[PDB]
């Protein structure tokens, strides 16, 4: 279920390369990425939140 | 490389980019890039589209 | 520190683990807040 | 802006050093003799190694 | 290779092609394809975005 988010909110971060070769401060920004399925999928995490509004 | 992105509510882009190197693993004695149609079956693991606890 | 046995256990429900990574902590950039270290890689991997 | 390589593994004997090395991607190693004959050598590196001098 | 195009007055697109080799140089002792966030800093030149005369 969703009742585990109900009191949480987003954040913004630092971001090395924003599209032009400079660095800014984004919405979006990255996590670790776990790549240890052998049929190669991947888990990627992110700071915004998705299906809630 | 990997790169994620969105479109905020006033029509405005966001990218943000980090490096990465991805190779999936081999499994058997020969090497295939898509999946056949008379075959072999062997085991592996993989990720369960679950949202339980 | 880099080759099979780098971590070992009793039995996959233990608690008690040991480990010899090595794990050193490095000066963080001008104008940034984060974390940067340097370790070696893992060992089971490259056994694979 | 440009990285900067991770650290390696040294051990030592009589006359001797032995190193293990750690890429990420490919690096170039060289070295030389202090005194009267450099005797200079370089080689590139792309995956583990592990060389004695 | 190279190509551009763009989109006429009625709804006609157009295209041209040649040939190219493209192959950016290498800064330092390391071969590397995007922007870390711990590293050092050398010299080197770009265009300026200027319509000044």
């Amino acid at each position: 279920n969703f009742n585990v988010y109900k009191a949480t909110r987003p954040y913004l971060a630092h971001c090395p390369d924003c599209g032009e070769g400079h660095s800014c401060h984004s919405p979006i920004a990255l996590e670790r990425i776990r790549n240890e399925a052998t049929d190669g999928t991947l888990k990627i995490q992110v700071s915004l939140q998705i299906g809630i509004k | 490389t990997l790169t994620v992105g969105f479109t905020d509510s006033r029509k405005i882009s966001h990218t943000c980019t980090h490096p990465f190197h991805h190779e999936p693993p081999v499994i058997g004695r020969e090497r295939f890039h898509s999946r056949p149609q008379h075959g072999k079956e062997l085991p592996c693991s993989t990720y369960v589209q679950s949202t339980a606890a | 520190p880099g080759q099979f046995g780098d971590i070992q256990s009793r039995t996959p429900e233990s608690k008690d683990v040991y480990a010899n990574t090595q794990l050193v902590l490095q000066r963080p950039a001008a104008g940034t807040v984060h974390v940067p270290y340097s370790q070696a890689p893992s060992g089971f991997k490259y056994w694979l | 802006r440009v990285p900067k390589a991770r650290n390696p593994t040294v051990t030592y004997g009589k006359n001797q050093v032995t190193m293990l090395l750690y890429p990420d991607h490919p690096t170039l190693l060289s070295y030389r003799n202090m005194g009267q004959e450099p005797n200079y050598h370089e080689e590139w590196v792309t995956h583990k190694k592990e060389v004695t001098l």
